[PDB]
RNA sequence: UUGAAAAGAACUUUGAAGAGAGAGUUCAAGAGGGCGUUCAAACGAGAACUUUGAAUUCCAUGUGAACAGCAGUUGAACAUGGGUCUCGGGUUCAGAUCCCCGAAUCUUGGAAAGCGUCGCGGUUCCGGCGGCGUAAGGGCUGGUAGCAGCCGACUU
RNA sequence: AACGCAGCUAGCUGCGAGAAUUAAUGUGAAUUGCAGGACACAUUGAUCAUCGACACUU
């Protein structure tokens, strides 16, 4: 009687297609009743059917993306959509590795002259 | 009580104007019910709507005047308002004369009443306005032929 | 006095926030005192009103000691309708009269699993102190 | 000997009463409240009695229709049982009435389609073709049906119950109907009748499922006045206070209807229409279409101004008529009456009787031992 | 439209698969046979009644015959 | 060289062999049969076209064409179609006139849909 | 910017209505929804002006607050519905070289269609069946100064 | 910038053919002009807030 997303998450791909097909046919019949004389009960069903269609399509679209996420887990090149978004300026800045590199000359100075902790008595 | 619609459909169905449609004065309630072309066709067949006859414009008076003017009754000197050339173009009068007098000359040639050599001379004289009518021309031809006959005898 | 830097005492800001509140916030504002006998039993001064609770009116024209059941909670107008608080329209029809929840006393309470949990939470706060 | 009716009713009423004089109704004196005096001269022979005599022929038709209605309802009461589909019940009742009345075109027949309404539904519901609704034990049914002889109509309805729990509600509605019938009288304001009915009805309480409801009238619904070939003659009898002050008159026929609801007390339209009637005021409107004019012909040649339903049209053999009917309703020739329903989960009850106000007395023609 | 001139040619055209029907018209001075093919309508004019009646009997089997008159 | 002009020589051009697909999955088709036909029409001028010249009147999507309309009506109702005529209404809607094949009859089909 | 709260004036009575007189709610209405050219007829409550006879504005139905510099039973006003799919005949309240039928890219088409008239059934249903009809200016043909015949408008 | 989307809906506001909203998490019996429809409320939930998954006409 009530379509809940939790029930439909683990169902098979073909089974979802049939449920989508049946719901679409119900909506078309209800539209015919609107143009002719229509019962108050019949008109109110239109909003329930419309939300049920959106709910099933969400499950179908959501499931297919995680299938593609796993396939490209280790590949060097990924589709543009599967990459992170953030901000355009953020995608142009240097990564964590590059930012903290140092030249051989700087490394020697750090080892030879480390900073100290001291107190002046007074 | 208003019959604007029923006087417009009838004119279209009867292929006439709205000044030639007669609607029954005493049958207004029945006519009012009609609202489609199919119903208007029914009432025309039943006598309720009729097409009036055309007004009369007779030509009898002008036909009589034409017969009088054929004998010249109303021509006169005080009834003419345009120039003589306007009434009849002189170019048309000349053109008619040339065709009448050139057709006659050709026919005489086939019947061997004239020779070609005399024919050429007469043709140029006709172009020079020597002759005015068929009678004036034929008389000249007869006079010419007689002179030739006498000279031989 | 109030010492918090990030709280306002302005007249115009408080009035605006009260009149334009989301529905979940309006549940907290519409609360009513609990009766003396119930107060000792649960150690809870007040509770938010609900659709099916017995009530008594303590102020206004309809003041009395009769007990009625709540029939509808109208949050848009901040009013509730009770069983027998009613007057007659000109035609002869009967209409309910709105009562603000702060002017009523709860005599009996609806009991559900979630409501029992809110009651328990309030009891611990007082004892800790 | 005098023709005796068979176990399944089949003899026509006229055969059972060859002479012409049909059984009479319940006769009672008019309400004694006449601004401080009584007209006990109405019971004695006078010019009132002379006028009354002049209408004996009319009264006979009403008595005949009442006899047929009583016999039909007695038959229906015996075999009604849970689990049957409503279409079968309607067909059986209609066939039995068609046989007992001995319909002859517009001379005799059924005034309006039989209406069986369940639970929240209060009126104007009959199962169309293709409906699969089965009676249940926890259900209330209202059966309303009528018959007519030469344009004299009788409209009566009762309520049938199975589960004992609805006893108090049925008793309250019946008491209100009886009080309303008692109050009715010649030259009496309708508003006073409505006030009496409301005061009597409001003093009742019911307990179903353990929740305590109050029996209250349905303000929208009301009674009506009956005329020859016209089921509504233009007067309405309210069941509540606050209404017009029209007065009753002698020689008039009225239907006293009481509806009770354990809910809000207002009715709206919820389901598909099934009852249609032709408008008595309207005249000639240009139809402008082939098939709807066949429809209007059939209507004018079988039903006249009496109400019809789609099952009857199907039985006559007509098909694909929905658009023609809708066009007719749009033009204003025919009027659709849709079902009326209360809030979901409510319960209703309806008792109705038809009374004739005679010059000399008050006769409840529909009255019988059953109710 | 086209006009056939000889009787035999009318038989050969009628046999054609495209031919759909034959209509006969009976005027006061003549009898006309018209066959409806895919692209054209073919007419044979017979001026004498006696020959036409013989011709009608031997029309190709299966072509629907419609008598307009 | 037999000509006084120098023209650019022809060189080998290669086809694309991308290393990743720029878009993960193809976009779903959002103009299916159910979307093509919004509803049927029941006015007073549509009831004269069913009982006389065997036609049905529909309201359809604005972006459809005569070829798409014929396939959609065929599949949904299992019927044959001969011609489609379309106009865009003054209020911005599209109305299509469809003519049924001789074997089929509009009246029974319309009754099945619920129109009549 | 009515009132604490619509409790936003049931019912009776005059008028076609707009408007009033009584009642009713409220602490308060001294708070009442921007409030602290001529003659006849018909229809109509009503005619110098509407209709009939005689001398998106498109198309139906409904109305008469406002508007149409007088009126209005009327409107391009106000409200609710509808309408735009290489030739000849049909068809709508409003669309047709676009819909339907038929042909295509002197004779076949062609009389079966169209148009006149005279009839027979029918009454919101038959969109149904027949009878008839369509003084002087010039031509032509047949043959001594030519003639036989018919013709033929205009001009001076 | 344009055009669309509500049972009754012109504007403002919200959204994009999944179109006055889908999923997820908090909360815990309403929304309301009228009707209809829901909802053990944990064999898991009306409504609002938040928002990280999905979708996004020209
Ligand atoms: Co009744």
């Amino acid at each position: 009687a009530k379509i809940k997303a939790r029930d439909l998450r683990g169902k098979k791909k073909e089974e979802l297609l049939k449920q989508l097909d049946d719901l679409k046919v119900e909506l078309s019949q209800l539209r015919v009743a609107k143009v002719t004389g229509g019962a108050a009960s019949k008109l109110s069903k239109i909003r329930v059917v419309r939300k049920s269609i959106a709910r099933v399509l969400t499950v179908i679209n959501q499931t297919q993306k995680e299938n593609l996420r796993k396939f490209y887990k280790g590949k060097k090149y990924k589709p543009l959509d599967l990459r992170p978004k953030k901000t355009r300026a953020m995608r142009r800045r240097l990564n964590k590795h590059e930012e903290n590199l140092k030249t051989k000359k700087q490394q020697r100075k750090e080892r030879l002259y480390p900073l100290r902790k001291y107190a002046v008595k007074a | 009580s208003m019959l604007r619609l029923q006087k417009r459909l009838a004119s279209s169905v009867l292929r006439c104007g709205k000044k030639k449609v007669w609607l029954d004065p005493n049958e207004t309630n029945e006519i009012a019910n009609a609202n489609s072309r199919q119903q208007i066709r029914k009432l025309i067949k039943d006598g309720l709507i009729i097409r009036k006859p055309v007004t009369v414009h007779s030509r009898a008076r002008c036909r009589k005047n034409t017969l009088a003017r054929r004998k010249g009754r109303h021509m006169g000197i005080g009834k003419r308002k345009g120039t003589a050339n306007a009434r009849m173009p002189e170019k048309v009068t000349w053109m008619r004369r040339m065709r009448i007098l050139r057709r006659l000359l050709r026919r005489y040639r086939e019947s061997k009443k004239i020779d070609r050599h005399m024919y050429h001379s007469l043709y140029l004289k006709v172009k020079g306005n020597v002759f005015k009518n068929k009678r004036i021309l034929m008389e000249h031809i007869h006079k010419l032929k007689a002179d030739k006959a006498r000279k031989k005898l | 006095m109030k010492f918090n830097p990030f709280v306002t005492s302005d007249r115009s800001k408080n009035r605006k926030r009260h009149f334009n509140a989301p529905s979940h916030i309006r549940r907290k504002i519409m609360s009513s005192p609990l009766s003396k006998e119930l107060r000792q039993k649960y150690n809870v001064r007040s509770m938010p009103i609900r659709k099916d609770d017995e009530v008594q009116v303590v102020r206004g024209h309809y003041k009395g000691q009769q007990i009625g059941k709540v029939v509808q909670v109208y949050r848009k107008k901040y009013v509730i309708y009770i069983e027998r608080v009613q007057r007659e329209k000109a035609n002869g029809t009967t209409v309910h009269v709105g009562i603000h929840p702060s002017k009523v006393v709860i005599t009996r309470l609806k009991l559900d699993k979630d409501r029992k949990k809110i009651l328990e939470r309030k009891a611990k706060s007082r004892q800790v102190g | 000997g005098p023709k005796v009716q068979t176990d399944p009713p089949s003899v026509p009423i006229c055969d059972l009463y060859p002479n012409g004089v049909f059984p009479k109704g319940q006769e009672c004196e008019y309400p004694p409240t006449q601004d401080g005096r009584t007209a006990a001269w109405r019971t004695t022979s006078e010019e009132k009695k002379a006028l009354d005599q002049a209408s004996e022929e009319i009264w006979n038709d009403f008595r005949e229709a009442a006899e047929a209605h009583r016999q039909v309802r007695k038959y229906v009461m015996s075999w009604i049982k849970p689990g049957m589909t409503m279409i079968e019940i309607c067909e059986k009742l209609e066939d039995c009435s068609r046989k007992l009345i001995k319909e002859n075109g517009l001379n005799a027949g059924l005034a309006f389609p039989t209406g069986c309404s369940l639970n929240n539904c209060a009126a104007h519901y009959t199962p169309n073709a293709g409906d699969t609704t089965v009676l249940q034990y926890d259900d209330i049914c209202k059966i309303d049906f009528g018959t007519h002889i030469s344009g004299r109509i009788i409209d009566c309805a009762f309520t049938v119950t199975f589960n004992p729990k609805y006893d108090t509600l049925l008793k309250a509605v019946k008491d209100a109907t009886n009080t309303g019938i008692k109050c009715a009288g010649i030259d009496v304001r309708l508003c006073d009748v409505g006030e009496a009915i409301q005061e009597v009805m409001e003093s009742y309480e019911v307990e179903i499922d353990g929740k305590t409801y109050q029996v209250k009238p349905i303000r929208n619904l009301n009674g009506h006045s009956i005329g020859q070939y016209r089921i509504h003659a233009g007067k309405t009898v309210p069941i509540v206070k606050g209404g017009e002050a029209t007065r009753m008159e002698e020689g008039e026929v009225y239907a006293i209807e009481t509806f009770g609801s354990t809910g809000k007390g207002v009715v709206h339209d919820d389901m598909e229409c099934s009852h249609y009637m032709k408008n008595f005021d309207v005249g000639h409107v240009p139809i402008r279409l082939p098939r709807t004019k066949h429809l209007l012909n059939v209507i004018n040649e079988n039903f006249g101004t009496l109400a019809f339903c789609r099952r009857w049209l199907d039985r006559l053999g007509e098909s694909k008529y929905l658009m023609a009917l809708k066009n007719l309703c749009d033009l204003g020739i025919v009027d659709p009456y849709p079902p009326l329903c209360d809030i979901k989960g409510s319960y209703t009850a309806q008792f109705e009787h038809t009374i004739l106000l005679r010059p000399t007395c008050k006769e409840v023609v529909s009255r019988g031992d059953d109710y | 439209p086209r006009k056939i001139e000889e009787i035999k040619d009318f038989l050969l055209t009628a046999r054609r698969k495209d031919a759909k029907s034959v209509k006969i018209k009976k005027n006061k001075d003549n009898v006309k046979f018209k066959v409806r093919c895919s692209r054209y309508l073919y007419t044979l004019v017979i001026t004498d009644k006696e020959k036409a009646e013989k011709l009608k009997q031997s029309l190709p089997p299966g072509l629907a015959v419609k008598e307009l008159k | 060289r037999t000509s006084p002009t120098f023209r650019r020589p022809k060189t080998l051009r290669l086809r694309r062999q991308p290393k990743y697909p720029r878009k993960s999955a193809p976009r779903r088709n959002k103009l299916d049969h159910y979307a093509i036909i919004k509803f049927p029409l029941t006015t007073e001028s549509a009831m004269k076209k069913i009982e006389d010249n065997n036609t049905l009147v529909f309201i359809v999507d604005v972006k459809a064409n005569k070829h798409q309309i014929k396939q959609a009506v065929k599949k949904l109702y299992d019927i044959d179609v001969a011609k489609v005529n379309t106009l865009i209404r003054p209020d911005g809607e599209k109305k299509a006139y469809v003519r049924l094949a001789p074997d089929y009859d509009a009246l029974d089909v319309a009754n099945k849909i619920g129109i009549i």
